[PDB]
RNA sequence: GCAGUCAAGCGUUCAUAGCGACAUUGCUUUUUGAUUCUUCGAUGUCGGCUCUUCCUAUCAUACCGAAGCAGAAUUCGGUAA
RNA sequence: AGAACUGGCGAUGCGGGAUGAACCGAACGUAGAGUUAAGGUGCCGGAAUACACGCUCAUCAGACACCACAAAAGGUGUUAGUUCAUCUAGACAGCCGGACGGUGGCCAUGGAAGUCGGAAUCCGCUAAGGAGUGUGUAACAACUCACCGGCCGAAUGAACUA
């Protein structure tokens, strides 16, 4: 115990190959992978399996997710496709909290007046068997 | 605007016993095709003897940029008319293409220097290849090697005039 | 969306909360502002005082009754702030600041119930860092409002009482969390999050 | 000119040991305890491994930069007050006049005595603060010594010291009585 | 801001000296090295003028690495390289052609005395002097008022300046303190011996490299 | 102010075109504290009693700075109505 | 105070400049829907607390033509520039060592020995060191710089432009 305990503050910070999901703009909702840092606002990005075209963006229009992989700097766009394929970010982003709770509001819009009664007949039947388990222990 | 490089060129007048004016080109950023072909007057009739009456535009084009995905670093030389005396100045940008450096040059006169479009001339705007001869120091500082920076603070924009959740940063 | 809303005045910036309260309140929407005393306003402390001294002194030279009443109370302050944005000569504005309520501290009634902030009015989403700013609190008490060691004495007395509300809310939580997770894999459970919930 | 990162490098010696919470500083050795806020300078700490630790400013002016350096400054002066110590030695030369300083205890609050000074009935009183221990000087005529771990607090009140005997309405360049800081030192 | 007369040299005058290194080499057959840190500037000027068939050059070390030509392949004589590595403090390049056997006799057989930088004085616990007890006290002269306020800092009544308690400068078997050399220096003790040595000699016509050690 | 000596700056590319700051040097009734009682003519109406306020460009009191200030007595400057 | 060409006010409302005979848009039957001018979009107050690159902190900041304010000249406050030099054969800063013999040079003199002063003002040896940058002893001495050298390892200094 004579050790510095000393915070390490972690940051999702950009580099090459910090995917990026696109908030809003043409692509809206799209995984893309910064290809080269341009300076302090404007990075340079790419994604292919996804579907967003090669750009030049603004960091105010996109956002940072905390997936990684490695690619070099300068790629183009067939070389950010056989990376993409390696690491398989697409099924580690499904994995992650995040990209479910996108799927879920996505899901309860599309939602039928007689699926949302299905929904309230559930729920009143999920109720009854919580309350008898609670309230004993 | 969106500023579009086009090429101009022009022929004084055929005349008796002068057929065959040499041609006169020019790399010009205008906005749109009819201020490049007024934009062509403006210096060309600075250069040598001529008047728009006698003078006709043969052709104009425009350039697109050969390699918009590729990243360049850009040196412009520019010549301004200041409060006082003109006066020329060397500027560096990193940037995608060409006709996009210029955006951000003229939004950087206007910022430091106070300089609107009028007062501003562009000499020449040219590719520097080779890295490590890049004059300017806050270009320098992104070409080191694995070059990583945090975002710190960021802030959120949320549409709802109420937040209940305390809204935290990063 | 609420019938009264109740507004937690830390944190945040005089103008620029004043103007989205002042919206709200010639659109219907009733609120009650709480904990006036820490209210921020920008730029450093010894600006601000200056600000308030050369308002302090302007006021009717035949009978100083009559002029402008310099306030003192940090809702007091906050709520000139308002009243000079609402038109509130006409009709129009007296009724609109009726639906107004700016106190210090948190009393009761409203410790009870939910706070809101306004994200478009909090000082840590408007300045950059780096930046000076100053305490309504401090700034009252450098010009005559002489409560603030009452004020804050009564915020340390409810904050213990607010402390054992919440850890309380907090085992109960648990207990909820574990009774749902074990009620979890049911087939009741699984169509609802085929649905979505 | 938006200077992209910035770091410094603190050393931490074999006998000291430094935590740190969001900006609260503490510093745990040999001879001692202390801590410092730093809530007001905005920058970010980060271990290494056990000896150096990095500061850092990322996307900072030349104002905030500038600001860096002095963080360096304060907690390399914290890290030898836990080792080496600080020790002020002071000197009080006299024209005429002898100049009594004692030690009296107030209920528990420890002032520095001034007497006599330049014939003044006037008996000034000097608070110690705390964490600084005065003692005087054995074997050495007419000195006074303050030592202790911080140097705002050692170094506040060799200072006080001095400007309670300041000299009004003569000239100065005749009239030389005052108490001067001799030289500046570390007690190790 | 200043209007001094004299002014900074330049490059020229370090390739100056580049240009010196390369004519002394073919013309005098043997070249000296010699560690000479602390010199003063009248013993370099009798070096001079004891050794008048000799040129003597002082320079730079990089300067006078690359005079010889700090790499192996790249020299201006033969096997030059392997001595000009050797040098690692101030140097004084030497070129006498008459002995080997003479120049190493002279150095060892040439010491002088100066300062510091052993012997141990103390300050009488009287008025002090500017000799402080060397010759008796009633030749002595006092010390100049002016730079007591330097003894009061840098060194750590009436305008005779008195101590009150006895000091000593010095003790023996100790390095000395950079400001325990000042003292002895300001007194104008000279007490402890000077001398210069040398680490390799080489020989033009013989053209290899001679290893050595005296102290 | 005039008569000069300069030249820190300017005159489309420029010394000597043309200005030309800070400076600098000279008389306009007496370089030796003697004099020298020289008050050389304002052409539409305000002054004072009482009694409040306000400006600071501060004569006095408050705390300071510099001096070419031993003390005393002063001189100059800052905050301050 | 008096003229010249054209427009306007007088004779003329309406929208904009908070307010205004003369400015800006536009000239009038009574009404409905549509789009705009000049001006504006935090709140009063109808309309983006829209987007994008920068700059600026004021112990009297600043905010939009006519218009209700200001001068020269200064300010290591900040930013971007020009021309010049130094520099990985080691710059700038820092400590550390050298800074000498002719000669205490000549008149000045109670006494400056480089430094109360006045004219004057070269060599020797040098990597380098002034017939001397300053602290000053009654005159000496000493210290320092201006000149190099050893450690030390990334650019730095100077004027000027706005």
């Amino acid at each position: 115990s004579t050790d510095s305990i000393v915070k390490a503050s972690n940051w999702r910070l950009v580099e090459v190959g910090r995917v990026v999901l696109i908030k809003k703009g043409q692509s809206a909702g799209k995984l893309a992978a910064i290809v080269e840092i341009i300076d302090q606002k404007k990075v340079l990005i790419d994604g292919p399996k996804a579907g967003v075209p090669r750009q030049a963006i603004n960091l105010g229009q996109v956002v940072l997710t905390p997936l990684t992989f490695a690619l070099p700097r300068g790629a183009r766009t067939a070389t950010v496709s056989k990376k993409w394929a390696a690491a398989a970010v697409c099924e580690k982003w499904a994995a992650s909290s995040w990209a479910k709770k996108i799927a879920q509001r996505e899901r309860r819009a599309a939602l039928t007046d007689f699926e949302r009664f299905q929904v309230m007949v559930l729920r009143k039947q999920k109720r009854y068997t919580v309350k008898k388990a609670l309230a004993k222990a | 605007a969106h500023f579009k490089e086009y090429q101009v060129i022009g022929r004084r007048l055929p005349t008796e016993s002068v057929p065959e004016p040499k041609l006169f080109r020019m790399r010009i950023f205008a906005s749109n095709e009819v201020i490049a072909k007024s934009r062509y007057w403006y210096f060309l009739q600075k250069l040598h003897k001529v008047k728009k009456a006698s003078g006709e535009i043969v052709s104009i084009n425009q350039i697109n940029e050969a390699h918009p995905t590729k990243v360049k670093n850009f040196g412009v030389w520019v010549r301004y008319d200041s409060r006082s005396g003109t006066h020329n100045m060397y500027k560096e940008i990193r940037d995608v293409s060409r006709v996009a450096a210029v955006e951000t040059l003229y939004q950087d006169m206007a910022a430091r220097h106070r300089a609107r479009f009028r007062s501003i001339h562009i000499l020449k705007v040219a590719e520097i290849e080779k890295t490590a001869d890049v004059k300017r120091q806050y270009v320098k500082q992104f070409l080191t090697k694995d070059l990583k920076f945090p975002l710190p603070h960021r802030v959120q924009k949320s549409t709802k005039t109420f937040s209940y959740k305390r809204p935290s940063t990063f | 969306v609420e019938p009264v809303v109740v507004i937690d005045g830390k944190g945040h910036l005089v103008g620029r909360l004043a103007s989205v309260v002042a919206k709200q309140l010639l659109n219907g929407q009733k609120i009650v502002v709480v904990r006036a005393e820490e209210l921020n306003i920008s730029g450093e402390f010894f600006r601000n005082k200056l600000k308030y001294h050369d308002f302090l002194r302007k006021a009717t030279a035949f009978n100083k009754t009559r002029g402008p009443f310099h306030f003192r109370a940090p809702s007091r302050i906050f709520y000139k702030a308002l009243r000079g944005m609402v038109s509130h000569k006409t009709a129009r504005g007296k009724a609109a600041l009726e639906r107004l309520k700016v106190f210090e501290g948190i009393p009761p009634p409203y410790d009870k119930k939910k706070r809101v902030v306004v994200p478009q009015a909090l000082r840590v989403l408007r300045l950059k860092p780096g930046r000076k700013y100053t305490t309504l609190g401090k700034l009252s008490t450098s010009v005559g409002w002489k409560y603030e060691d009452v004020v804050a004495k009564l915020e340390a007395k409810r904050k213990v009482s607010s402390a054992e509300y919440y850890a309380k809310k907090r085992a109960f939580t648990k207990k909820v969390a574990s009774a749902n997770a074990t009620a979890a894999e049911s087939d009741v459970a699984k169509q609802l999050a085929a649905l979505g919930y | 000119m938006k200077y992209i990162q910035t770091e410094q490098q603190i050393e931490v010696p074999e006998g000291v040991t430094v935590s740190i919470k969001s900006r609260i500083v503490k510093v745990v050795g040999p001879r001692g305890t202390l801590t410092k806020n730093l809530k007001h300078i905005d920058v970010t700490f980060t271990k290494v491994n056990n000896q150096l630790i990095k500061v850092a400013v990322h996307n900072g002016g030349r104002k905030h930069v500038a600001a860096l350096r002095t963080v360096k400054s304060l907690v390399d002066n914290m890290i030898t007050g836990v080792t080496k110590g600080y020790k002020y030695k002071m000197r009080y030369v006299y024209a005429h006049f002898p100049i009594n300083v004692n030690i009296v205890e107030k209920d528990g609050a420890k002032f520095i005595e001034v007497r006599n000074f330049l014939g003044d009935k006037k008996i000034r009183n000097v608070p110690v603060r705390d964490g600084v221990t005065i003692e005087f000087s054995t074997n050495v005529k007419d000195e006074i010594v303050l030592s202790g771990n911080s140097v705002e607090d050692v170094s506040q009140n060799a200072a006080d010291l001095q400007q309670i005997c300041r000299v009004r309405n003569k000239d100065i360049r005749k009239f030389l009585d005052g108490i001067y800081v001799s030289h500046k030192g570390f007690i190790t | 801001v200043t209007l001094a007369q004299t002014d900074k040299k330049g490059r020229e005058n370090k390739e100056r000296i580049f240009d010196e290194v390369r004519e002394a080499l073919d013309t005098y057959r043997y070249v000296w090295v010699l560690h000479l840190d602390d010199v003063r500037t009248p013993v370099l000027q009798e070096i001079r003028t004891s050794w008048a068939g000799s040129k003597l050059i002082m320079g730079k070390r990089k300067v006078l690495q690359k005079a010889l030509g700090e790499k192996r392949e790249e020299e201006y004589k033969e096997n030059l390289y392997q001595l000009s590595k050797l040098c690692s403090g101030v140097t004084g390049l030497l070129f006498t052609d008459e002995d080997v056997n003479t120049v190493k006799e002279y150095f060892k057989s040439y010491v002088r005395s100066d300062y510091s930088r052993p012997l141990t004085f103390t300050i009488p616990e009287g008025i002090v002097y500017s000799r402080g007890g060397q010759i008796p006290a009633e030749e002595d002269v006092p010390m100049i008022h002016s730079l007591e306020p330097t003894m009061r800092n840098k060194f750590e009544k009436a305008g005779k300046i008195t101590i009150d308690s006895p000091y000593l400068v010095c003790t023996e078997g100790e390095k000395l303190d950079v400001r325990q050399a000042l003292i002895l220096k300001q007194f104008g003790i000279a007490a402890s011996e000077f001398k210069v040595k040398v680490s390799a000699y080489y020989d033009n016509d013989s053209s290899t490299v001679e290893s050595t050690n005296i102290n």
